[PDB]
């Protein structure tokens, strides 16, 4: 168990059931204190943070090119905050707001990250992304971190093999049921969770 | 008894013998009691569609002789009385008159020791108000026996005295009109007894009893049984002097032929004197079997009281023979029951209680039954006669023969007798009777008027409406019942058609009423009954509206999650005059888009243009709220028409100010760009996109909210509308009239009363009326607050604050900049 201690976590459009700050900060010790690192965020759907959280991540088949193909998360927050709702209504039409997750990996896998300037998820990326990771794409038990557009900002897309390897858990920066599709207020980022939320320094050069 | 239908309908066109009636009395005075006595000796019984108990139906038989006493034309022996229920709480005022208005006759009960209470008093007035003939019964004499042990003459006194204060009730508000209508228990219209132990009597029974031993015709006997009678024991003689020669007092014929028998038995039986009580028993053949033989004390008194003076028999007696048949009454009620021209057609038809002539039905209620969630519709034939597939017009409360507003020309699937708690289908019924009916419950709400002439007005309309004005938060306390709730709550809501169950955004179980008291008595069903499970409920809380009062600032500009689509849209307010003319089915969501366009075009000053292109109404797909297609040459624009209204009735069901709905919003959506690829435009991405490009707009409209008000109708006597005005001047409260009843000392005040205002309002109005005053409060129309919403400070800004904090939200209402485009 790494979601520190007290009630049942669930989720729900209220927020994050039994997840206050304090017991992030417990958490997100306890989890380093076992040798996990935090490399980012991942917001969804509801019923997808109730799968990774209490599941874990696993693989599954999603639309883009098979060599690109792994779980995407973002250093910013406010990035994973826009795919933190459903992305399709129910029968009445109702669009509900998702939950942000914190992704954790073992700090064993650090030597298996990199970093790039170019755009991810395009073919002229492919060839200098193949080349830092030291193989022919899909990413496995290797991590790429770029521009997810250009001028954009960053994504990190960790190999399926890795990401089966993450621990997540729910983030103290909560989704607005009242503005579905509005952008993260960064004044809703709890300073604590601000605190606990540098990245590790990522690879330039292959191994 | 148990009858076929062809019997119903054999002594239901007999309307000469029908007796329309209820029961005013007070809970605590045993008005179940009685009511029961009654059905246990009279009910009807038939020869797996149940209803709601709305109306008994009682078969009493007289004799020859009985039915010449009767001053009012009759036909035969045999007679039907409907035994109308009646609310058990004057709170319910509403349908306290609803039940009188289809009744001719009431059976009023008060108390022996309390006489008669402040409510059963309220209840009369309006009673009369109605031209309702009373016949009284003194209930509960056991008391004064066994607790207080009061003599005879000191009983008698006390009777009358009671007798006196209901007919310085009873003339003083009897309509002229109706004639000497007061109570006489020399007349046979008043009867005494106990609810409790089964048993009561009048002058007549014990009149028709000593009618032979006197040599003497009934009816100059029970006038010697009351007031100052006396018959000499030593001498045998009679007398209306209350002493003989030598100055010694003589005792009442009320008290020595009537009272004495009674205060023997009672003596004899709870002293436990063995040998008294046979030799007294049969001395007025009271005869035991088996069983009964060996009770004692109450046991023993209670079975030789009621079969020696059966209650329901004395109570059917006056009713039979004092209460005014159908015929009888409506010469005289009709032309209150019209609204309309006194020598109308249809007035003249209701007068005689023509069977032939064109329709008029009045249905006073809804009532729940078991065949689906369908509701019967519960009333009385006042002309013509009902058919089953009979096609009649359903005028509601709206309707005037002018206009074809409210007006629906349907078929009667079926029409059924009403038996407490079964139906009975028949072919038709006439003029007179009370009857339900089946498949009008989607045409009629809860009251209204059927006919069959297209220039009859409607009947004396009782106000009502389905407004969910006040509401509240249901919550199981333990997490496993939930299920209990959820089929609970879809259980309330079909008992009654004024009940709303819905989920907010949230998820929260929403119970809302018409009123504070309607409101709690649907949480105190729905904890005992249509759910049982220990609840939690959240204090009670008024509904508001969100409004603009401005077209918006600029246009409103939102984008979609994935970046490639846009809508542009303004906000503006709509017309009163045309958000009613929506409310009120004037302009119809379901109606023609063209025939609709020309209305609004030429009634209320709409483009056709912009009329023409109306994508929806909201909330629930029929609100006051419109969205208008301004875009010019936008590609592929019907391919996100769904997505678009389906934001619509999600940001108009709880607006951007503290999640109430909104009123009178006109939303102009004035350009879209939309991806060319449907992939990218699917209902994920465009209902966001609308919904906070609406929420931009009204922000930038200028936002304000709106608060419900009642209008308030008062009947109260002279001395205490006084304290009417008190009460009104606390709480915002605005006269609109007082009208004061021709002859009566009876006023009329009527007043608008802010909902948030009206919470412990019949509780302060009671004190300050010493409980004279009777409250009917509808809701009459929403207010717009001046004040700015977005000042916490504000009255209107006060209001916003409590219920944001209430609802967890951030506190400050949300500017338009966050759900514009972040840009
Ligand atoms: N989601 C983010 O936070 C994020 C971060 C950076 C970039 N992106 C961009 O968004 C695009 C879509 O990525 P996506 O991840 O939102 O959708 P996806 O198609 O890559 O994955 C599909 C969904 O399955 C869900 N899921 C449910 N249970 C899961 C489980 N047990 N294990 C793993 N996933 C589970 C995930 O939440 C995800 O939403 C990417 O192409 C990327 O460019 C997204």
């Amino acid at each position: 168990a790494f979601l520190g201690d007290g009630g049942d976590v669930s989720f729900s459009t209220r927020g994050t059931q039994n997840w206050t700050v304090e017991r992030l900060l417990q958490a997100h010790r306890q989890l380093e204190e076992r040798g996990y690192v935090f490399v980012g965020y991942h917001g969804t759907f509801l019923e997808a943070a109730q799968s990774i959280v209490f599941g874990g991540v696993r693989a599954r088949s999603q639309d883009l090119d098979a060599i690109w193909r792994g779980f995407y998360i973002a250093g910013d927050p406010a990035l994973a905050y826009g795919y933190a709702q459903d992305q399709e209504p129910d029968a009445r039409g109702r669009i509900r707001n998702g939950a942000l997750l914190r992704v954790y990996v073992p700090r064993s896998s650090l030597p298996g990250f990199y970093r790039t300037s170019l755009t991810l998820a395009a073919p002229e990326a492919a060839g200098e992304v193949e080349r830092l990771i030291g193989h022919p794409l899909p990413l496995r038990l290797d991590a790429i971190t770029g521009p997810a557009e250009e001028g954009g900002r960053l994504e990190t897309i960790l190999g399926w093999p890795l990401a089966e390897r993450t621990v997540v858990i729910p983030s103290a920066i909560p989704t607005d049921p009242r503005n579905v599709g509005g952008d993260l207020d960064p004044s809703s980022i709890p300073d604590k969770e601000q605190a606990i939320s540098a990245l590790p320094d990522y690879a330039s050069q292959p191994g | 008894v148990a009858f076929t239908v062809d019997q119903m309908r054999s002594l239901m066109d007999k309307v000469t013998n029908v007796r329309n009636m209820s029961v005013i009395a007070h809970v605590d005075h045993g008005k179940s009691t009685l009511t029961d006595s009654l059905v246990q000796r009279a009910g009807i019984i038939s020869a797996g569609i149940t209803i709601k108990s709305t109306a008994i139906s009682l078969y009493s038989e007289m004799s020859d002789e009985d039915v010449k006493e009767i001053k009012q034309k009759t036909d035969g022996n045999s007679f039907l009385i409907n035994l109308i229920d009646s609310p058990g709480h004057v709170d319910f005022s509403s349908e306290v008159t609803a039940a009188l208005r289809v009744t001719d006759g009431a059976l009023v009960v008060v108390d022996t020791i309390e006489g008669v209470c402040v409510q059963t008093e309220t209840v009369l007035r309006q009673a009369l108000g109605e031209r309702i003939k009373p016949v009284v019964v003194i209930n509960k004499v056991d008391r004064a026996l066994l607790e207080l042990q009061v003599s005879k003459e000191d009983l008698y006194q006390t009777f009358a005295r009671t007798v006196e204060s209901v007919n310085v009730i009873v003339s003083t508000y009897a309509d002229e009109v109706l004639g000497d209508v007061q109570v006489y228990p020399a007349r046979g219209t008043v009867a005494f007894g106990s609810g409790l132990h089964g048993w009561a009597f009048t002058i007549r029974q014990f009149a028709t009893r000593y009618a032979k031993k006197f040599g003497v015709d009934k009816a100059k006997m029970m006038d010697r049984l009351w007031g100052d009678s006396f018959f000499n024991p030593k001498t045998k003689k009679w007398t209306n002097k209350d002493t003989d020669a030598e100055g010694k007092p003589l005792e009442r014929a009320f008290n020595m032929f009537i009272l004495d028998p009674i205060f023997r038995l009672f003596t004899a039986i709870m002293n436990f004197k063995k040998d008294e009580i046979p030799v007294l028993l049969e001395k007025l053949e009271i005869v035991l079997k088996g069983d009964e033989k060996d009770l004692e004390g109450k046991a023993l008194l209670k079975v030789v009281m009621r079969k020696f003076l059966p209650a329901a028999d004395a109570l059917l007696e006056m009713i039979v023979l004092h209460l005014p048949s159908p015929v009888t009454a409506q010469a005289y009620r009709a032309e209150q029951l019209y609204e309309g021209p006194a020598d109308d057609a249809n007035c003249i038809a209701i007068k005689n209680c023509d069977p032939k002539a064109d329709l008029m039905l009045y249905v006073s209620k809804m009532v729940p039954t078991s065949d689906k969630g369908r509701f019967y519709a519960f009333g009385r034939v006042f002309a013509g006669t009902v058919k089953s597939g009979q096609k009649v017009r359903i005028q509601g409360p709206n309707y005037v023969p002018g206009k074809k507003d409210d007006l629906f020309i349907k078929a009667i699937q079926r029409v059924v007798l009403m038996m407490g708690r079964f139906v009975e289908p028949i072919d038709d019924c006439p003029a007179g009777n009370i009857i339900g009916l089946v498949g009008i419950d989607q045409f009629l709400l809860k009251t209204g008027t059927l006919t069959t002439s297209e220039t009859a007005h409607n009947m004396k309309v009782m106000k009502f409406s389905v407004s969910p004005v006040v509401q509240v938060a249901v919550e199981v306390k333990n997490a496993n019942d939930l299920p209990k709730l959820v089929e609970g709550l879809k259980r309330l809501s079909k008992s009654d058609p004024c009940v709303l169950t819905y989920m907010s955004e949230s998820g929260e179980h929403i119970v809302a009423g018409t009123g504070e008291l309607h409101l709690e008595i649907c949480l105190q069903d729905l904890e005992h009954d249509h759910a049982g499970v220990p609840l939690k409920i959240s204090p009670p809380v008024v509904a508001y509206r969100e409004t603009v009062e401005s077209e918006s600032s600029q246009t409103a500009l939102s984008k979609s999650p994935n970046k490639h689509n846009r809508i542009y849209l303004k906000a503006e307010p709509i017309d009163e005059e045309v958000s009613l003319a929506i409310e009120n089915g004037i302009i119809n969501p379901r109606d023609d888009f063209k025939a609709r366009a020309r209305i609004m075009a030429d009634d209320y000053g709409w483009d056709v243009t912009d009329a023409r292109k109306i994508w929806c109404f909201g909330p629930d797909g029929n609100g006051p709220n419109l969205v208008i297609d301004q875009t010019k040459a936008v590609q592929y624009l019907h391919e996100i028409k769904d997505s678009v209204v389906a934001a619509f009735q999600w940001a108009t069901k709880e607006g951007p100010i503290f999640g109430e709905e909104m009123r009178s919003v006109r939303v102009n959506i004035l350009d879209v760009t939309l991806h060319a690829d449907a992939i990218h435009r699917g209902g994920g991405q465009i209902i966001p996109t609308m919904r906070r490009a609406t929420y931009a707009g009204f922000l930038l409209a200028d936002p304000k909210i709106q608060e419900p008000v009642f209008l308030v109708e008062i009947q109260c006597p002279e001395q205490a509308v006084g304290g009417i005005y008190s009460v009104l001047n606390k709480k915002r409260g605005q006269v609109v009239s007082e009208e004061q009843r021709p002859g009566t000392p009876l006023f009329t005040v009527k007043a608008y009363l802010p909902v948030n205002e009206s919470f412990g309002f019949t509780g302060e109005l009671r004190q300050a009326t010493g409980g004279q005053a009777f409250p009917q409060m509808v809701f009459d129309h929403w207010s717009t607050l001046g004040s700015d919403p977005l000042d916490p400070t504000s009255k209107a800004g006060e209001i916003v604050l409590a219920a944001r904090k209430r609802h967890g939200m951030k506190e400050e209402v949300p500017g338009w900049q966050e759900y514009y485009d972040k840009l």
